[PDB]
């Protein structure tokens, strides 16, 4: 969470882990939940909600995620090998892959993590039955 | 001291199609607007003049200035092949900024780009130098130009290029 940045506390992990086992993950309200949670997260701090939630629709709501930044990735290839940059936004930043906790709370982040939270909230309507 | 202001006269498949105009910020980045203004001018011997934008992406922004390799892979600096990234004091907000093209720290030349976006995950990465003043119109129309992976579909050229007043 960002405010200087604090990583997710126990309370609300376990928070959210209630809400998911007692309505499910794409229960209309744990997205909602969601939704108001997220709204300082870092990409990082939004991976550590979903990496904690027990192992059908999470794995769908993963691949979805997975579907959308891929149209990112074919949308805004990178440079050739041997050609200078600048690197387009790539998807794994959004996602906030290999960031470090810090990073991720960064300036150079803020635009992405806004769009990474929007891609976690679309993945989990679009798995709602 | 005034900062510099440069002029890049465009075309495209040879029809020109108008002049770009930039402010350098020498008063925050001095020996990277020196390079730029001097590749500009020609007075090295080399420079931008008959270059092309090899690589144009539409929402993103328009490079150029390899003006050994015409392809992203060449370039060189009025300071030898490669120089220090100056400082980062200065970030890319929005359309029309002009920042330097690199293939990671310290690897600045001649290459350069122009944003058509807030490119934000680019600060501290590429050094801000300058900004377009006139003819932000003639960049709108490179950019359409341009393509998801930089390709361009005419050739866009810097027909002339020099520094005013």
């Amino acid at each position: 969470p960002i405010m200087e940045y604090e990583p997710v506390g126990p309370g609300l992990i376990a928070a959210w882990l209630k809400q998911v086992q007692e309505h499910g993950l794409t229960h209309p309200a744990t997205i909602t939940y969601f939704g108001v949670i997220s709204i300082n997260f870092t990409s990082v701090d939004i991976n550590m909600l979903l990496n904690v939630t027990p192992g059908a629709e999470k794995q769908l709501v993963i691949d979805k995620i997975k579907e959308k930044a891929i149209a990112w990735d074919e949308m805004h290839p990178p440079p050739p090998a041997d050609a200078a940059g600048p690197v387009p936004l790539t998807s794994d930043q959004i996602r906030g892959i290999g960031l470090s906790p810090e990073e991720a709370a960064g300036p150079r982040f803020a635009d992405a993590r806004t769009l990474y939270r929007t891609w976690v909230l679309e993945a989990l309507q679009e798995c709602q039955r | 001291m005034v900062n510099p202001t440069v002029f890049f006269d465009i075309a495209v498949d040879g029809e020109p199609l108008g002049r770009v105009s930039f402010e350098l910020f020498a008063d925050k980045v001095p020996k990277t607007a020196e390079n730029f203004r001097a590749l500009s001018t020609g007075e090295k011997g080399f420079g931008y003049k008959g270059s092309c934008f090899h690589r144009i992406i539409p929402g993103f922004m328009c490079q150029g200035g390899d003006f050994t390799r015409h392809n992203g892979t060449g370039g060189k600096s009025i300071y030898g092949e490669k120089f220090e990234d100056e400082n980062f004091i200065l970030k890319h907000t929005g359309p029309g900024i002009l920042s330097m093209a690199n293939a990671g720290p310290n690897t600045n030349g001649s290459q350069f780009f122009i944003c058509t976006a807030k490119t934000e995950w680019l600060d501290g990465k590429h050094v801000v130098f300058g900004k377009v003043k006139e003819g932000m119109n003639i960049v709108e129309a490179m950019e359409r130009f341009g393509s998801r992976n930089g390709k361009t579909s005419k050739k866009i050229t810097i027909a002339d290029c020099g520094q005013l007043e």
